[PDB]
């Protein structure tokens, strides 16, 4: 339903148009509501009296359950526990509060429901913002890699910046380390996993010397297919002129960029 | 009230079943805790008032 744990909670512990919002009831009971006036003037006696009796002297309520359920629901929507664990932990927290209760505890509980509401919102927006963890992993890997290439350097650093931009600009992409290598998955539960360490090791020898040799397919077999996928995934990035043209790497990047381009364009055209 | 009935040769009882309201609200805050709030208005009995 709603992600805001306050909202996704308050649907559970609440009546409908009771005296929790006193102003609306008091407006409707006299005549003040304009949507349908004289509605309350013509109800049975008991009901009328009862509301009125409720209205003049409100009845106090115990909000402990509401706050505890709010924080429990926040934990559930934030993958702190499984839903069955949610049903259990609600009672657990309820007992915990009930055996240590104090005004200070209620104050801290209100503070906590505010904090968890903010936490859920922040987690969602951060998960849709770019997943800083992948950026950290990529920076660690790049620190592992050397920053100096004896044959050509502008293309190398340009490509490195292009990769950085690619991992930053597309959230849901994963960068991590499983074994003694770093990888790059284009999506959770997704295919196209590139062995980043192996790709860089293979590509180290092709940076500044494959420009004159791009015309002859004599060294074309040096490109392992994993690195070919790695280059393919960066076709939309590293636009023309970023990588020096007339280079085997540059030629491949330009071809892939042109191909992907015709495609998306034609596709948004559809019909 | 005043009832008038035909004679019989054996003792009899008259059963008047005053009709009333009788409800129970079940409150179950925690695991394994049951609280009930009884009420029977025209013949008052129970907790709430």
């Amino acid at each position: 339903t709603d992600p805001a744990v306050r909202a996704a909670l308050q649907s559970q512990p609440s009546g409908l148009n009771s005296t929790d919002d006193w102003r609306q009831v008091m407006d409707r009971i006299m005549s003040l509501t304009a949507r349908n006036p004289d509605a309350f003037r013509q109800q049975p006696q008991a009901n009328r009296l009862s509301a009125i009796l409720e209205a003049v002297v409100p009845a106090r309520a115990n909000p402990t359950h509401e706050k505890v359920l709010a924080i429990v629901n926040a934990l559930a929507e934030n993958r702190a526990i499984r839903p069955d664990e949610a049903g259990l932990v609600y009672d657990a927290l309820l007992q915990r509060v009930a055996r240590y209760n104090s005004g200070n505890v209620q104050t801290n509980l209100d503070r906590l429901v505010g904090d968890v509401r903010e936490a859920v919102a922040q987690r969602e927006r951060a998960q849709q913002q770019g997943n800083l963890g992948s950026m950290v992993a990529l920076n660690a890997f790049l620190s592992t890699q050397p920053a100096n290439v004896p044959r050509g350097q502008e293309d190398y650093t340009n490509f490195v910046s292009a990769l950085r931009l690619m991992v930053t600009e597309t959230p849901q992409s994963e960068v991590y380390q499983s074994g003694p290598d770093y990888f790059f998955q284009t999506s959770r539960q997704g295919l196209q996993t590139v062995n980043l360490s192996q790709a860089f090791k293979n590509l180290q020898g092709l940076w500044g010397v494959r420009a004159p040799t791009g015309d002859r397919a004599t060294v074309s077999s040096l490109l392992t297919p994993n690195s070919r996928l790695l280059l393919l995934l960066i076709a939309p990035f590293t636009d023309s002129g970023s990588v020096s043209r007339d280079t085997y790497l540059g030629h491949l990047l330009t071809l892939y960029r042109e191909a992907i381009g015709q495609a998306h364009v034609d596709e948004h055209t559809f019909q | 009230m005043t009832f008038e009935v035909d004679p019989m040769d054996e003792p009899t009882l008259l059963y008047v079943l005053f009709e009333v309201f009788d409800v129970v609200r079940v409150h179950r805050p925690h695991r394994g805790v049951i609280e009930t709030v009884y009420l029977r208005t025209p013949f008052s009995a129970g907790n709430a008032t």
